[PDB]
C-alpha cells in the first residue's frame, strides 16, 4: 500500500536530484523517491509558469520546450535559483528557438516576477527596494519594495520612469538595492546574481 | 483551546479582523518575517486579540551570522512591542550546494549535532523560548523525527509547535503513526492544523498545500486524542495559505471549536 522508498530512505538522499528532470528517470516509476522529485519539479514548474503564464504561449501548454532545456542549462551554469530565477529564464530564452518571439509583453511579467520574489524571500534588514533594469527597457525600471505599512493600497512592484538618462546595463539585466523606500541616488547596475 | 488563524498576505486584513470581532478566532499567528519593515505598533493596533509569531525564512540552519543577527535584533524589537503568545520557526533544508530548493527538504535527522548548535544560537538571538515545527515528511525520516524533536527539546529548552496535519501527512507517506508524537502532544501547548493535498501523479502521497479543508483523519486525530491536545494554555492555529475563502475557512473553524468546546 505504501510506495517503496526503493534505492534510498530519507529526503537527504534525494537532495542532488530535486531540480534535475533528466536524472528523475533513474528512480523506479512506482518508487516513492520518484514521487518526491516530481513534487519538487512541479514546484519549479509552477513557480515559473503560474507567475508568468504568457511564457506558455512560447512553450505550449506543457511548458516542456522551455522547462527541460532551461533546467538542464541551469545545473550546467550552476544558477542558485535565487530571486533572479525568472530573469535567468528570459536570458536563456534570448538564446533559444524562441528568441525572435520576445517582446515587452513577455519581458515585463518576468521582471515583475523577480521583483516580487525578492521582496518576498529576501531577509536583508538594510535592503528595502530592489531596482531592476534591462537593456530592453530604456529610461524605466521595475522597482520592488518590501511592505512598510499594512495599509498600502498600491502594489509593491511598480514600473517607474526616470528623468535623468539611465545607463543600459551591461548584460540583459542589472539591478541594485536601496537602503530606504526612496531612490535618491543611482550607484550603477550590478549584474544578475549567479 | 484557543483557536487561531495564520495571517500571511497583507490583503486578508479586513477578513481576519472580522473573524476576531465575531469571536471565531482568539488570536492571530503572524508570518512575522514578512512584516519586518512595517512599524510594529501598527500590527498590534490592527488586531484586538493576542498575536503569536511564526518565522518562515530565518534559514537559521544555513544563514550567515551577520544577516541572521540583524534579523534576530529586528525580531527582538517586535517581541518587545507585541508580546507574542509564542515565537516559532521551522527545521528546513533550503539550499543544496548553493542552489535553492523550491519544495523545501526534510533535514536529515542524523545530523543532530549540527541542528542543536544552530537552534541554540538562533534561540539565543531571539531572546526567548523558541518552538520548532515538525516537517510533513515524505521520505522515511518521519520515523526518526519524534525521537529527534524530543531530544532537541530537552537539551536546548526549545518547544515543539506540533502541526497535526504534517504529522498525518507523515503517516500517510511513510506509515509512521502520529501516535509516535503522543509525548510531545501532551507536553506542548501550541498546535497547527490545515488541509493537505495530493501530488499530481500520485494521490497516495500527501502534500502540505494548506489549500483545502482538513481531512477526515486530521479531524479524527484531534477528536481521538482531544484530551492529550487540550490543556490549560493550549492553542491551535488553523492555516489556510491558498484559496482563502471566508466561508470555507469559517466552517473549518467551527469544526475546530466543535472538537474543543470553550469549557
Ligand atoms: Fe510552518
Ligand atoms: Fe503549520
Amino acid at each position: 500500500s505504501l510506495l517503496p522508498t526503493a534505492p534510498v530512505r530519507i529526503d537527504a538522499d534525494l537532495y542532488d536530484d530535486l531540480a534535475n528532470p533528466a536524472r528523475q528517470s533513474l528512480y523506479p516509476r512506482d518508487s516513492r523517491g520518484f514521487i518526491r522529485i516530481d513534487i519538487s519539479l512541479r514546484a519549479y514548474w509552477h513557480t515559473l509558469f503560474d507567475t508568468c503564464p504568457r511564457l506558455l504561449e512560447l512553450s505550449g501548454p506543457s511548458g516542456g520546450a522551455i522547462f527541460l532545456p532551461f533546467m538542464a542549462w541551469a545545473r550546467e551554469n550552476n544558477l542558485a535559483f535565487d530571486w533572479s530565477f525568472f530573469l535567468w529564464v528570459y536570458v536563456w530564452l534570448q538564446q533559444s528557438e524562441f528568441r525572435e518571439r520576445l517582446d515587452e509583453d513577455q519581458l515585463l511579467p518576468v521582471m515583475t516576477a523577480s521583483a516580487t520574489r525578492w521582496l518576498m524571500i529576501d531577509r536583508d534588514i538594510d535592503a528595502c527596494q530592489i531596482v531592476l533594469g534591462s537593456r530592453s527597457l530604456a529610461g524605466a525600471a521595475v522597482v520592488g519594495a518590501k511592505i512598510d505599512s499594512i495599509h498600502c493600497r498600491l502594489e509593491q512592484v511598480q514600473q517607474v520612469a526616470f528623468a535623468a538618462p539611465l545607463p543600459l546595463p551591461d548584460g540583459e539585466f542589472g539591478y541594485f538595492l536601496t537602503p530606504g523606500f526612496e531612490i535618491d541616488h543611482f550607484p550603477g547596475w550590478r549584474p544578475l546574481p549567479r | 483551546m484557543q483557536i487561531g488563524f495564520n495571517f500571511t498576505l497583507t490583503g486578508t486584513l479586513d477578513m481576519v479582523q472580522q473573524m476576531i470581532k465575531e469571536r471565531k478566532i482568539d488570536y492571530v499567528e503572524m508570518l512575522i518575517d514578512n512584516f519586518v519593515h512595517l512599524p510594529p505598533e501598527q500590527i498590534a493596533d490592527s488586531f484586538d486579540c493576542p498575536v503569536a509569531f511564526h518565522i518562515m525564512l530565518s534559514k537559521y540552519l544555513e544563514r550567515d551570522r551577520e544577516a541572521l543577527a540583524a534579523l534576530g535584533k529586528r525580531l527582538r524589537r517586535f517581541i518587545d512591542v507585541m508580546r507574542p503568545v509564542y515565537v516559532s520557526d521551522h527545521i528546513l533544508y533550503f539550499t543544496h550546494n548553493g542552489r535553492s530548493l523550491f519544495h523545501l527538504g526534510e533535514i536529515d535527522y542524523g545530523e543532530y549535532d549540527h541542528v542543536r548548535s544552530k537552534v541554540e544560537q538562533w534561540q539565543d538571538m531571539l531572546g526567548t523560548r523558541l518552538y520548532l515545527e515538525n516537517y510533513p515528511s515524505i521520505m522515511d525520516g518521519a520515523w526518526d523525527a519524534p525521537s529527534f524533536y524530543e531530544r532537541l527539546s530537552r537539551e536546548t529548552g526549545v518547544g515543539v509547535l506540533f502541526d497535526a496535519s504534517n504529522a498525518i501527512c507523515a503517516q500517510n507517506n511513510t506509515g509512521a503513526p502520529v501516535e509516535l508524537w503522543k509525548k510531545i502532544i501532551e507536553t506542548t501547548r501550541h498546535f497547527h492544523v490545515a488541509g493537505y493535498g495530493t501530488a499530481f501523479i500520485e494521490p497516495r502521497v500527501k502534500a502540505d498545500t494548506s489549500d483545502r479543508e482538513m481531512a477526515e483523519d486530521t479531524l479524527d486525530f484531534l477528536s481521538r486524542m482531544r484530551t492529550s491536545f487540550d490543556k490549560p494554555g493550549a492553542t491551535i492555529t488553523y492555516e489556510r495559505d491558498f484559496d482563502i475563502d471566508y466561508e470555507s475557512i469559517s466552517v473549518d473553524l467551527k469544526r475546530l471549536r466543535d472538537i474543543f468546546p470553550c469549557v
